């Protein structure tokens, strides 16, 4: 019996029926057009999703590994190139990119200029690291939990 | 003249209070499985008909 | 320290050596049970009402 | 030598536990005021785990409540072995304090006056705890019981806005409620210490009231699982009260939201208070009532003064138990008729028990204490 | 004036000590929740979930979370559209606020059901009885047509119109619709509503019962076994004299 | 201050004490348990029982009264013609 | 026959305060003690009047931490106060730890081990405390904090999603160490009452080191107004930090709002932990840099084993006595390298300040006793 | 909080009036504009 109240009271702390709801949560489909990005909020961090053009994935691939402002290699990286999900927020002062904009052919931030390859990763601008790259992995081919 | 089972148990289990110790929380091992799946056993079966989990049947499974 | 060691301390520690591994499993298996640890216990051949 | 005898923090779980000598003869009982102490135990973590949802706000306390009832896990169970808890803690406190009254273990007067002291600071934490909730009948109940502040000549009001913070009960007064309600168990606990550091150096009263130095045991063998015994019993009752019927002594039209601009139509304290209630309802003039509300619970320490008997203990003065539990009865009168709306048959009833409340406990007893002291020619 | 009428006792299937809720009465119950109920009435603590595990199923929660568009914050600019829905959504408010519901109901406010049993006196005994009976004014007495003669209502003139009648709503498990059992499914669902720990605070009602009758004889026989010393004493005394 | 070592002076009174595991937890409990139970019973309950009688009397009362204090609606009208 | 000798209470104060012998020659250092004492006090009755108006709620504490400056009548010095005076708290701390470690005080093993259990218990009350205004620093400090107990190896992200109720850090969070905000300072408090008590069956230790016995005097003629001295002392250097410059030891970023989305730039953690978090810069590991970090408090309880001389003070073994002080200017290095961005001068110096800092306690303190041992002929 | 560092309360009641702020719902209606008293905060420029 007391094991059964003990773990109960602990049980009381490891989380909530709400915030497991609110969380993790992020089914999407798999509709999304090729270079057409979509938001969506997420742990209430804006997030980008965008299937990505094969030549995209080659001009991000042929980048040199030391060129970049903070390196990252591109196929370590995403699971599936042709898929990329990334958090919403610029890693300078947290103003949000506009989608599939920038030079090359990323992100742009309309805040203080900041650029963002395909891939995500920091080029050009303010900002110093790369923006984030959530863990998730696919389930149905149509669907992906993200989180 | 025969040896009672608490004789022989006593002369094993009980004589260290380690041991004890041990059986008592190996028996917490069993108790708290056959006891629990027995008195799930036995709510589950006052009220049949009732519990969803017994109304899964008109959607489970495909 | 250097003291402990001795001819009689070995048999002593010796003489406590069943009671040493007996509470050892006794804080083992409690541990066991009392995190309902799953890999231990998928192992059990009766304790598996976990799915 | 033991090594709880040399360790300075083993001698005193030594003497207050393993091996204080206690009277045999001591019965079921004497067990309450352990039980007490094991019930602040169970008030204050049970709490705790409450105090990490709840939001002490006009606003998001009661949605708190739901969130703690709903989302959270197992909240429901706290929420009433919590409140169910405190109700369980009033039993043994009541019957705790009636054995005091039975056996005459008023005599030691000091453990006596801080005893009061705990049953005060009892009241005000479990009152300020009952605003928490924020429901229909929290707010009137802090609303009306803090008008009775009202009354004090020329403090009045000035005082009755100190303590709501404003001119009304509201957000800030149940941050106040909030934090004193968290803060008075753990004086509480201090107090209590105290109580058994004057109850200690003189020894357990025994049901004969004879002293029992003759046949002092230690502590350990038999009461720990005399004692242990009374906890299981404890916990039976408190969760099948929980378990099975947890409302029926809660009070429905609580969980209404809080409307200032609307009275429930009842609107009654709990019953634990309640009795007390009656005391103010049934007297006339808004003031004497307050003061009738004092004595009510400030009698107690005069009680010890009032004694005349040559004995102690109740059971050899039959004549004295018959007021002993008639007076349990007129208790008995005064929270059914403090369960009750106004009306002619209420309000006699009520004055008639409030006025034998106090003859009982005043003028009767001592003289049937000389006349049991006659009758055994002393 | 005179105090209401004492609603009767029913013999419901969950006031059995050990019995449960039958969740087919709760589906069929929210499905009257639905239509007749969810145009005027709030439920602020209930999630799309939930339901998950006590009737609808998960994939039947999601594909019934999406039939009613929910407010959300906003996307570029304010302008605040407005999503399909999810399981972490709330049943939607039926008004704004509180003044619009007043507004719709000559003043009235319709009260949250979400603990409307456990609220009112004699529970949800209360409620079937509020909706089950209608009967027609008393002769001598008289009251405004907007107001709605309803014995078991404090008031006994309930501004709630008669919101049920046979065949209001079809059920999709194909029982018949009596207004009868369309209330006991509406009072059924409802207690579920204040109450979603039943079945389980039952469930760990009977474990306890069965864990505290096998634990009070055995701590009882501890106590007599070390208290037996002392009741089995014989002290004596033997004087020089 | 108080310890077992010095406290009340007494002399020759010699006892008797058998071993927990030498007697049975339960001795003679139908022949002697419960006719002590009943004694005791017996001698409380006239000292205890009538108040908590008369407490009944005065609760039936109090409701059944206000119950014509109130449910006697009729009488007041009645009283009206 | 004095009544202080009959009344328990009064026997009691009779002991701990009144008549408990102390060694005359009693210096300055040894009052730092006393004041932690009061600064506990303070530290409650300070915070118990900000609990009365702060919202738990991570939607609403930093608004209602407006509320408190602004609308609130006299609650900016409340504030002030109580911020101001964490930092004193921690510098007396500091100071008395210090004394502790230089007069050979560590001695009584298992007071100082009550000390360190303390002083972890005070770390954390700080650190929850911290938390609790919700600001960038407050947000901030939290995540990188509780992500150190993701280190552990196994359990890890479990247990610190235990912790954050959730995902990430957010109002829970906030409820929750609130809340054990609130309890600790109280556990601290029982745990002094037991740090006092196994103090006081030896007696407190001389400058000098040799046993005061000779030379023991009451308490209350002449420490309590020594004390009163050092208690009104430090409550003027208390209310000049705060009445003057009430910012300076705090940092600018908390009055901005939390942002989960951006992040700030020198990311300091208040000023006493600062030399922990050094160590957790100067180890590229992150398990490594947590064990070094739980080693840096922890080391304390060794000192006792690596005594070596047959002397307690260092006063009389000038040696040592430079290495301490060489201690101390290493303590001033890491406590200065924490308010410092990761740079070439400043990751080099601290890594050398670190290994330093185990060293000059793990290996030369010992050896250089035996050195002063060799010296003295013995 | 300016009556009492720089304005008089008149000249606070009159410069607060100056600026305008919804207020609470109309009975059967909402959010009506309202000219605002001591109480108010200073003027919010964006919703969001
Ligand atoms: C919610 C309320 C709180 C919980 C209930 C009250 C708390 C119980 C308690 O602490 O006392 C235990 C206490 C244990 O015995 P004890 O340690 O010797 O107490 C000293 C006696 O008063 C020594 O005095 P005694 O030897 O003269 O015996 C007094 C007692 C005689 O009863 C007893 O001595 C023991 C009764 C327990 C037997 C258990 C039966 C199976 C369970 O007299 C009565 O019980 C009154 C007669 C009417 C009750 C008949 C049913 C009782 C069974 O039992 C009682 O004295 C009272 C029990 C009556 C309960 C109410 C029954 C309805 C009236
Ligand atoms: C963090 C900052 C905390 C500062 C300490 C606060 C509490 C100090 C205290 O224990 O109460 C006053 C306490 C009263 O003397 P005491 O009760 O005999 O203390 C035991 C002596 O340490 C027994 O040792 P002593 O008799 O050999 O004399 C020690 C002291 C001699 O100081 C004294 O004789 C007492 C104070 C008189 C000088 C006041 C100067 C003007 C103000 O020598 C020093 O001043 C330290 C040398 C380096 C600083 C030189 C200039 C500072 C003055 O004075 C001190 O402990 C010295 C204060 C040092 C000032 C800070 C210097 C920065 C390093
Ligand atoms: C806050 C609570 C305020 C009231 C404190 C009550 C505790 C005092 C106590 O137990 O006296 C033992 C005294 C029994 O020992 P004794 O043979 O009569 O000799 C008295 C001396 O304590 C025999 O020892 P001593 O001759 O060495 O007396 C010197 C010692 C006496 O100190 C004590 O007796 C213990 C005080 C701290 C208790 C440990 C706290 C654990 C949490 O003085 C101190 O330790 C310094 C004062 C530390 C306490 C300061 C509290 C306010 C700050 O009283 C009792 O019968 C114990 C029952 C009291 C409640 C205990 C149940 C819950 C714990
Ligand atoms: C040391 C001695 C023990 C002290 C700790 C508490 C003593 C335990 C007394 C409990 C009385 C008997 C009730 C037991 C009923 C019971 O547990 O039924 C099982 C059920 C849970 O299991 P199921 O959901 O039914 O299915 C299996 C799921 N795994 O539990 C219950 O419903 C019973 C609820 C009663 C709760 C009582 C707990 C009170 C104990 C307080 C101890 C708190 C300490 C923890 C705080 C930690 C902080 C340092
Ligand atoms: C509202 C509901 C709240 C529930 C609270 C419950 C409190 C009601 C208690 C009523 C219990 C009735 C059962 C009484 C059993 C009984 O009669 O025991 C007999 C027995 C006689 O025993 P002996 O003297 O040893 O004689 C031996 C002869 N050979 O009498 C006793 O036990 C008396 C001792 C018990 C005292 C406990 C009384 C309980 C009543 C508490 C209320 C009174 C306290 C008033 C203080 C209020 C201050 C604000
Ligand atoms: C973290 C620290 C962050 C604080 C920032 C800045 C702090 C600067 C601290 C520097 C203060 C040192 C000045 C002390 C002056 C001084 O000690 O004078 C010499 C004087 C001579 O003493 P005697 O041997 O008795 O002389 C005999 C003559 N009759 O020496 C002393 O008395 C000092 C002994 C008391 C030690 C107090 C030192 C305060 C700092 C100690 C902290 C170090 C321990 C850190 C452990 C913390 C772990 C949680
Ligand atoms: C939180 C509240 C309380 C706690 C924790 C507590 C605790 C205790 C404990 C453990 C005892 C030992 C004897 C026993 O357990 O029966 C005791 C004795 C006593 N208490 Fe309490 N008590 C509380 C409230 C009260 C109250 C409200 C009163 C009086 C109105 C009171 C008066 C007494 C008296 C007179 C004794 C002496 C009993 C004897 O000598 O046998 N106590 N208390
Ligand atoms: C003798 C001690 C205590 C008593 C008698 C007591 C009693 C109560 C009562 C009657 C309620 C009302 C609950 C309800 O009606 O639903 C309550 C609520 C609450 N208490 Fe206590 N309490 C005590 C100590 C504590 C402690 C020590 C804490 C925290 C450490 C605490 C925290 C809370 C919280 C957060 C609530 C709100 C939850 C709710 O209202 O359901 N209480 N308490
Ligand atoms: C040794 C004991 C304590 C220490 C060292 C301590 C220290 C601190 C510190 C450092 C802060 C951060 C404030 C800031 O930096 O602005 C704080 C805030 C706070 N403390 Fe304490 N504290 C202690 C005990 C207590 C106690 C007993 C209470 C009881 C209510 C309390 C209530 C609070 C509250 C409510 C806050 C946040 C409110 C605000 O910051 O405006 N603290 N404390
Ligand atoms: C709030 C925190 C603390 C309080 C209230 C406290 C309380 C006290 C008090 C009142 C004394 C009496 C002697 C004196 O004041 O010098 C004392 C002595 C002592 N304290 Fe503390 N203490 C605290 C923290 C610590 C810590 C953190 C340590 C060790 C790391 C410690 C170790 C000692 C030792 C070893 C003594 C013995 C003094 C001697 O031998 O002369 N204390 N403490
Ligand atoms: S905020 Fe992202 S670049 Fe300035």
């Amino acid at each position: 019996a007391a094991k059964n109240a003990v773990t109960q009271f602990v049980s009381s702390m490891s989380a909530s029926a709400d915030v497991l709801a609110l969380a993790k949560i992020e089914i999407k489909l798999s509709d999304i057009p090729e270079g057409k990005n979509m938001a969506f909020k997420w742990r209430g961090k804006p997030l980008f999703v965008r299937h990505r053009t094969q030549k995209e994935i080659e001009q991000e691939a042929a980048v040199e590994l030391s060129q970049l402002r903070d390196p990252q290699h591109d196929l370590d990286r995403v699971k599936k190139p042709e898929w990329v999900i990334l958090i919403g927020v610029c890693t300078h002062l947290g103003c949000v990119p506009i989608a599939n904009a920038g030079d090359f052919g990323g992100y742009y931030c309309p805040c203080h200029g900041s650029h963002y390859d395909a891939s995500g990763r920091i080029r050009l601008g303010p900002a110093p690291l790369n923006l984030e790259v959530p863990t998730y992995e696919f389930t149905s081919d149509d669907m992906v939990i993200v989180g | 003249a025969a040896a009672t089972l608490t004789s022989k148990l006593y002369s094993l289990l009980f004589r260290r209070t380690s041991t004890f110790a041990l059986t008592i929380i190996v028996g917490v091992m069993f108790f708290e499985r056959a006891f629990d799946q027995g008195a799930d056993a036995i709510y589950d079966h006052i009220n049949e008909g009732k519990l969803w989990k017994h109304i899964k049947h008109k959607y489970e499974n495909k | 320290v250097t003291r402990f060691l001795g001819p009689r301390y070995r048999e002593l520690v010796k003489n406590w050596v069943p009671t040493a591994y007996t509470w050892g499993a006794v804080g083992a298996v409690g541990l066991v049970w009392a995190t309902d640890w799953r890999l231990i216990l998928d192992w059990v051949p009766y304790i598996n009402g976990k799915f | 030598t033991p090594m709880r005898k040399t360790n300075p923090l083993m001698k005193l779980i030594n003497h207050s536990f393993i091996d204080l000598p206690t009277p045999s003869n001591i019965s079921a009982w004497w067990n309450f005021g352990s039980l007490l102490g094991a019930c602040l135990i169970l008030q204050i973590t049970t709490g705790l785990f409450l105090a990490m949802h709840y939001s002490p706000d006009a606003s998001t306390a009661f949605s708190s409540i739901a969130h703690i009832t709903r989302d959270v896990n197992y909240g429901w169970i706290i929420r009433y072995l919590h409140a169910n808890g405190a109700s369980m803690f009033f039993i043994c406190l009541f019957l705790h304090i009636g054995r005091g009254l039975y056996y005459g273990s008023f005599l030691y007067s000091e453990t006596w006056n801080i005893g009061i002291i705990l049953l005060l600071a009892t009241m005000a934490t479990a009152f300020m705890g009952y605003v928490l909730p924020w429901g229909q009948m929290s707010f009137w109940g802090a609303t009306v019981i803090t008008n009775l502040l009202s009354a004090i000549p020329y403090i009045g009001t000035d005082l009755v806005q100190w303590i709501w913070g404003g001119y009304s009960v509201d957000s800030p007064t149940l941050t106040r409620f909030f934090t004193f309600h968290f803060i008075l168990p753990f004086i509480i606990a201090a107090l209590a210490t105290l109580h058994l550091l004057f109850l200690h150096e003189t020894g357990s009263n025994n049901p004969l009231g004879i002293t029992s130095h003759s046949d002092k045991i230690t502590f350990h063998p038999y009461y720990t699982i005399k004692d242990a015994l009374g906890l299981l019993l404890f916990l039976l009752s408190l969760m099948t009260l929980t378990l099975f019927s947890p409302d029926l002594l809660g009070d429905p039209d609580n969980y209404t939201l809080a409307n200032p601009l609307n009275t429930p139509p009842h609107i009654k304290p709990e019953w634990y208070f309640l009795f007390a209630y009656t005391i103010l309802r049934s007297v006339p003039n808004k003031l004497g009532g307050v003061l009738a509300l004092l004595l009510s619970i400030l009698i107690l320490a005069m009680i010890p003064i009032l004694h005349m008997s040559k004995q102690q203990s109740m059971m050899f003065r039959p004549l004295s138990q018959s007021l002993y539990w008639l007076l349990a009865a007129d208790l008995l009168i005064l929270t059914w008729i403090g369960g009750q709306p106004v009306s002619y048959p209420f309000t006699i009833i009520g004055q008639v028990a409030s006025v034998l409340y106090f003859t009982t406990i005043l003028i009767l007893m001592p003289t049937i204490s000389l006349i049991e002291n006659k009758m055994l020619k002393w | 004036s005179d105090l209401e009428l004492h609603p009767p006792s029913y013999p419901w299937s969950h006031r059995g000590l050990l019995s449960s809720l039958d969740h087919t009465s709760i589906r069929r119950g929210f499905q009257v929740y639905k239509q007749v109920c969810a145009s005027c009435h709030s439920m602020d603590f209930v999630a799309y979930r939930h339901l998950v595990g006590v009737c609808y199923t998960e994939d039947e929660a999601k594909e019934l979370a999406a039939e009613v568009e929910v407010q959300d914050g906003p996307n570029e600019d304010g302008e605040m559209f407005m999503r399909p829905g999810k399981l972490f959504d709330y049943f939607p408010k039926p008004y704004p606020n509180s003044e619009a519901a007043r507004a719709a109901n000559n003043g009235a406010l319709p009260p949250d059901l979400s603990y409307i049993v456990r609220a009112r006196h004699g529970g949800e005994d209360y409620v079937f009885s509020l909706l089950t009976g209608y009967c027609e004014p008393p002769t001598g007495v008289s009251l405004r047509e907007g107001l709605y003669f309803n014995p078991y209502f404090p008031g006994q003139a309930i501004a709630m119109a008669p919101p049920i009648y046979t065949d209001v709503l079809e059920f999709d498990d194909g029982t018949p619709a009596t207004m009868s059992q369309i209330a006991k499914d509406v009072c059924t669902f409802l207690r579920w509503a204040s109450e979603p720990e039943h079945d389980h605070r039952k469930r760990m009602g009977l474990k306890m019962l069965m864990m505290m009758a096998l634990l009070v004889p055995l701590v009882y026989t501890i106590k007599r076994h070390k208290w037996s010393v002392l009741k089995s004493r014989k002290l004596a005394y033997r004087p020089p004299k | 201050g108080r310890e077992f070592g010095n406290l009340t002076r007494m002399r020759h009174v010699i006892s008797y004490s058998l071993s927990p595991f030498e007697q049975r937890a339960y001795p003679h409990v139908f022949t002697k348990g419960i006719p002590n139970v009943l004694r005791r019973i017996r001698e409380s309950f006239f000292r205890v029982v009538p108040q908590f009688v008369v407490f009944y009397l005065i609760y039936t009362w109090g409701t059944e009264e206000f119950e014509r204090s109130k449910r006697k609606n009729p009488a007041a009208y009645e009283n009206d013609k």
